[PDB]
């Protein structure tokens, strides 16, 4: 959408090397921008459910969601982050809403090398990073 | 270069040095203090010793740390007269609940690094680390001590926070009950002394049964299932159904007036709570760790009681390992001595930089 959200795409893939596709979605449910090597289209509506998932006392959550065709276990949720890893080896996926708890999410999927919790930190301050710019 | 481990429970204080099979120091988890004011405080056995010219009390509660000041004292204890170590010479290995609360954690970092000075530091979930002490890091945990069991369903060595169960029913309870119940025989058990007896005729006497109520027929129709047991003053006294009665509790929390379902049920809750992707993995590999799951039979009770709950043809096997009222100890044992695991300590660096918030970031 804009040069500083790209700044804020490229920067997040230098220093995490271990990050190999990234997505962003909009206040509005949209793809805002996307790495080439990946397209997250026709996933947006489970992706969008899963950001705008509040729970009552006795609901079970969404447990599971897949993306380009890799399905991903949930292993992490609150506002802040959530994070979806694959029982079969073919990496992980970190969804971090815009702002805490919002309709928004850097969503950055995790090289099957890496844990995916090590890219948390980072990942998270992005994500705040860009509360201002969608 | 030797790292410690200290596994702080409701009841008892495991703690040693990575790498050992057993902590070095098992002892109880409490601070007595003089009656009228030799010295200040007392820690664990010698607080026991002297029971009588002090007021004991517990720091943790269910599994929390809710006494700052008490806790202080039995790590200070635990460093100084059971380990005989300087805390800024090693780092050191704590052990916390499932869903222990963040400021608790905050406040345990903020402790070692300023209170005690250790070099470097982490925190891992107990349950956690008795799955690792089994060698698996996929699987359904029941973690039941003094004070509080959880269910704890772990995929590739984390917790899955969502799914893990807690239940205010532990070992503690189970000796209350057993005092309750052996009223209704004729003998009588209030004190904390006397107590303390009760716990020693559970851990010597008590079972599972296999089926309460075929166990209830051969008690009420014979003495077969009878035990005597011998009182510190002189008195033998003898016990039946009481035996089972009591770890009963564990299945059926009414019991005791509480609403809870039963470990059995709670464990399937939890599996259920999780994707079904991985609820093979949990059925097969369901670990029983902590002092409450000692009792004879309680394996093959949770056996059978699964195989009704899960599907058919489900694969469902309990591990039950000899050294599970250590198992969390060994467990951080085992991590922190391991050589991959020495980038995954809180430095002190990182500590001063970040204030105790780093704990969030570095131990999950
Ligand atoms: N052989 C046995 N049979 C039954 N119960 C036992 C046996 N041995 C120990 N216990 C009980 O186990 C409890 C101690 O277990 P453990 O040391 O695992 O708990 P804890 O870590 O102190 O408490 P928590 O984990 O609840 O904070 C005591 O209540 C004790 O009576
Ligand atoms: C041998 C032993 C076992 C234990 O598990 O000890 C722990 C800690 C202990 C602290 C008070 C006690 C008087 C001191 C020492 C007993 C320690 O309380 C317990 O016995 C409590 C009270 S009765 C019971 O079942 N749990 C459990
Ligand atoms: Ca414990």
């Amino acid at each position: 959408m804009s040069e500083k959200i790209e700044g804020i795409i490229d920067d997040l893939l230098n220093v995490e090397e271990n990050a190999d596709a990234i997505a962003i979605i909009g206040k509005d449910g949209q793809i805002v921008t996307q790495t080439e090597n990946w397209n997250v289209s026709n996933d947006l509506e489970i992706i969008n459910e899963l950001l705008n998932e509040k729970l009552a006392l006795g609901e079970k959550g969404i447990t599971s969601l897949s993306i380009q065709g890799i399905k991903y276990m949930i292993v992490e949720n609150t506002e802040e982050r959530k994070i979806g890893t694959n029982i079969t080896g073919k990496g992980h996926v970190l969804i971090c809403p815009i702002p805490i708890g919002g309709p928004g999410a850097l969503i950055a999927y995790v090289n099957p090398r890496a844990g995916p919790r090590d890219l948390l930190f980072n990942v998270q301050e992005y994500a705040k990073k860009l509360i201002n710019l969608i | 270069t030797t790292a410690l481990v200290c596994d702080n429970g409701s009841g008892l204080v495991k703690a040693g040095f990575a790498g050992d099979d057993a902590p070095r120091a098992v002892f109880p988890s409490i601070v007595g203090r003089p009656r009228h004011q030799q010295k200040d405080s007392y820690v664990g056995d010698e607080a026991q010793s002297k029971r009588g010219i002090l007021t004991l009390k517990y720091p943790i509660e269910h599994g929390i740390i809710t006494n700052w000041d008490d806790m202080e004292k039995i790590w200070h204890h635990t460093f100084y007269n059971e380990l005989r170590v300087a805390p800024e010479e090693h780092p050191t290995l704590l052990t916390e609940a499932p869903l222990n609360p963040k400021a608790n954690r905050e406040k345990m970092t903020q402790i070692m690094f300023e209170t005690f000075n250790v070099p470097a530091m982490y925190v891992a979930i107990q349950a956690v680390l008795s799955l690792y002490a089994s060698g698996r890091t996929t699987g359904i945990v029941l973690d039941s001590g003094d004070g509080v069991t959880h269910n704890v369903p772990i995929y590739e060595g984390y917790a899955l926070p969502h799914a893990i169960m807690r239940l205010d029913l532990a070992g503690r309870d189970l000796t209350d009950y057993l005092m309750k119940i052996l009223t209704e025989r004729g003998y009588s058990f209030v004190t904390t002394a006397e107590r303390e007896i009760v716990r020693d005729i559970k851990e010597k006497l008590c079972y599972v049964a296999l089926d309460f109520e075929n166990e209830m027929a051969t008690a009420a129709s014979s003495s077969s299932l009878e035990k005597s047991y011998e009182l510190p003053d002189g008195q033998v006294i003898t016990i039946g159904n009481e035996r089972f009665r009591c770890p009963e509790t564990l299945f059926q929390p009414s019991f005791i007036g509480m609403e809870s379902a039963g470990i059995h049920e709670t464990t399937y809750n939890s599996i259920m709570k999780c994707d079904i992707d991985i609820r093979k993995d949990l059925y097969a590999n369901n670990v029983m760790s902590g002092g409450t799951t000692m009792y004879p039979g309680i394996a093959d009770r949770m056996q059978k009681e699964i195989t009704a709950l899960a599907p058919s043809t489900m694969k469902i096997k309990i591990i039950a390992p000899p050294e599970r009222k250590y198992s969390v100890w060994i467990g951080g044992s085992i991590l922190a001595s391991l050589s991959t695991f020495q980038q995954m300590w809180i430095t002190k660096q990182e500590y001063d930089e970040a204030g105790p918030s780093i704990v969030h970031r570095k131990c999950f």
